[PDB]
């Protein structure tokens, strides 16, 4: 559900020489603290490929200071799709906006024809506290033709755990399916 | 109209006025053994004809037979 | 074949084609993306013809999404005509493609049906490419 | 004078012309082809129609034998929804229907058969063969 990660902390070293030895600059912040720290790639990697942004990687800093961190950005090579950098966000207490996975629970009755489920979202925002991660969240899917749309303003919300984007926000729809059928015109 | 002929089928009235046809089938015996009945019969899917059914003759056991009706251009 | 419904200027300059993409480098749409690796001018009907050849392969089902859109026009002149005397005419459209370019994007479609549409997607196309899906630094841009 | 057999088919109810494959076996036969049609749509005018399997055999002085079965899952529930053919597209299209009840009566029917001795277990195959033609089952 939560992980940990074996953070330590960097000065002044040339980021791409980190890089170079398999280690992943990045840098982690809040209200108060804001440090210069690397972690290992393939560490990180298997942890951000199971965490995401919706869980909370723990961080064995190199003194025993272990921290409870949110992902709030990875910043990508644009070019040969890697990872170039992260940031952790420190949790605190005070209610915190971030974002919570979407579980579309059910198959709708679009497809039960041919149709396509878009899910628009695959997570929502919310300022919830850090208390209460509620790491999946589900909809109704299973009620839904072709031409159907769902919008934020549906969606159960646990306790609670505030919409934190407007409710006429859209978040999934069911689409016509291609067809070669079409086409030929 | 009705209308007769003729044998050489370019002139026949034009589709315009023309709601019927004759393609004179007949429908065959043909004495067969065993099994060419399989590779014979859909053969006779293609020069579409008509079975009504026919039968063995005793053996040898490759005796058999078949009786098809289908049309005389497709037959030949 | 997709091209700008209407436009300001009838040609334009060719530029250069020079640094990896500004934007569309992950996938954001579908759950399968075929990405660029070369730098290229892929042309209105290139992009046709691999759309086409999914469809044709997915047969009803999926969705696609089609994230280059061919709005540089390319010009020509006639052939057999001598150097000068003005700029070509217009003879059609390509995008302007930068590795690391997400170009299309299959939905709703079985891994393995997917990766067999993007891939002849791909030999449909001037360039280089790899497939990919939908990671999760993805979902974190 | 034609050798032992070991044939095995699978012939409908009620259709019972020489035509093949009541044939090219049952020839090696000299089959009395049209003992079908009366020693077996006697007991089988019970059910109706649909194809009822059939393993004859012949021996030396040319003569048969065959204790045939029951009819298709895909005809019993045809008859108790009203529906001739299925529903072209399954899964998603339903034209008639049966109950749990009217699925348990047929598993009644088809009993001497499968494997299971159960009721439980037989009609599910039943159940089974609902969704398989798109004939829904009301809950
Ligand atoms: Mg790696
Ligand atoms: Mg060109
Ligand atoms: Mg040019
Ligand atoms: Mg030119
Ligand atoms: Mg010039
Ligand atoms: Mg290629
Ligand atoms: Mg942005």
């Amino acid at each position: 559900m939560e992980y940990r990660l074996k953070a330590y902390y960097r000065e002044g070293e040339k980021p791409s020489a980190l890089r170079r030895a398999g280690k992943l600059p990045g840098v982690m912040y809040n209200r108060h603290l804001n440090r210069k720290v690397y972690v290992d790639l393939v560490e990180f990697d298997k942890v951000f490929r199971q965490a995401s942004i919706h869980h909370v990687i723990v961080l064995e800093l190199p003194d025993g200071q272990s921290l409870p961190t949110l992902v709030r950005q990875v910043n990508l090579d644009k070019r040969r799709r890697r990872p170039e950098h992260v940031d952790f966000f420190v949790l605190s207490d005070e209610p915190v906006e971030m974002y919570v996975p979407l579980r579309f629970v059910g198959t709708p009755a679009g497809v039960r024809a041919g149709g396509v489920l878009q899910e628009i979202h695959r997570d929502i925002l919310v300022k919830v506290s850090p208390r209460n991660i509620p790491e999946f969240i589900e909809v109704d899917v299973s009620g839904l033709e072709i031409g159907d749309s769902l919008h934020a303003s549906d969606l159960k919300l646990p306790p609670g755990v505030e919409l934190a984007v407007s409710p006429e926000e859209t978040i999934a729809a069911v689409v016509p399916p291609e067809d070669v059928e079409k086409l030929a015109e | 109209g009705e209308e007769v002929e003729v044998h050489n089928p370019a002139d026949l009235p034009d589709p315009t006025r023309i709601e019927e046809i004759l393609e004179p089938y007949v429908k065959l015996t043909i004495f067969t053994p065993e099994e060419y009945v399989g590779s014979l019969m859909q053969l006779l899917q293609e020069k579409r004809g008509r079975l009504v059914n026919m039968n063995y003759l005793p053996g040898a056991q490759k005796r058999v037979e078949l009786v098809y009706e289908a049309p005389f251009a497709e037959i030949l | 074949m997709l091209m700008p419904r209407r436009m300001k200027y009838r040609k334009q300059q060719r530029g250069r084609l020079k640094g990896a993409t500004k934007g569309g480098d992950y996938v954001a749409f579908g759950d399968y993306g075929l990405v660029a690796l070369e730098p290229a001018w892929i042309t209105a009907q290139q992009i046709e013809a691999a759309r086409v050849a999914m469809v044709r392969h997915f047969r009803r089902g999926g969705k696609i999404f089609i994230r280059i859109f061919p709005d540089k026009p390319y010009t020509k002149k006639p052939l057999e005509v001598r150097m000068g005397k003005g700029k070509g005419n217009v003879e059609g459209y390509v995008a302007v493609v930068k590795p690391g370019r997400v170009m299309f994007e299959v939905a709703g479609v079985t891994e393995e049906q997917a990766m067999e549409a993007l891939r002849i997607a791909g030999h449909k196309l001037p360039i280089k490419t790899k497939i990919v899906r939908r990671d999760a630094y993805d979902e974190a841009q | 004078k034609k050798v032992v057999a070991v044939v095995k088919l699978q012939l409908p109810a009620g259709k019972a012309t020489p035509a093949p494959p009541v044939g090219p076996a049952l020839g090696q036969h000299g089959a009395n082809i049209m003992e079908f049609v009366k020693a077996f749509n006697a007991a089988t005018a019970n059910m109706g129609d649909a194809i009822v399997p059939v393993e004859i055999t012949i021996y030396a002085d040319r003569s048969f034998t065959f204790v045939t079965k029951t009819p298709p899952a895909s005809y019993l529930i045809r008859k108790a929804a009203g529906l001739e053919k299925g529903a072209h597209k399954p899964g998603r299209e339903k034209v008639g229907r049966i109950t749990w009840e009217q699925v348990l009566e047929i598993a009644k029917q088809k009993m001497p058969d499968l494997n299971t001795t159960d009721l439980e277990a037989a009609a599910r195959m039943i159940a089974g063969s609902a969704r398989s033609m798109g004939v829904e089952v009301v809950g």
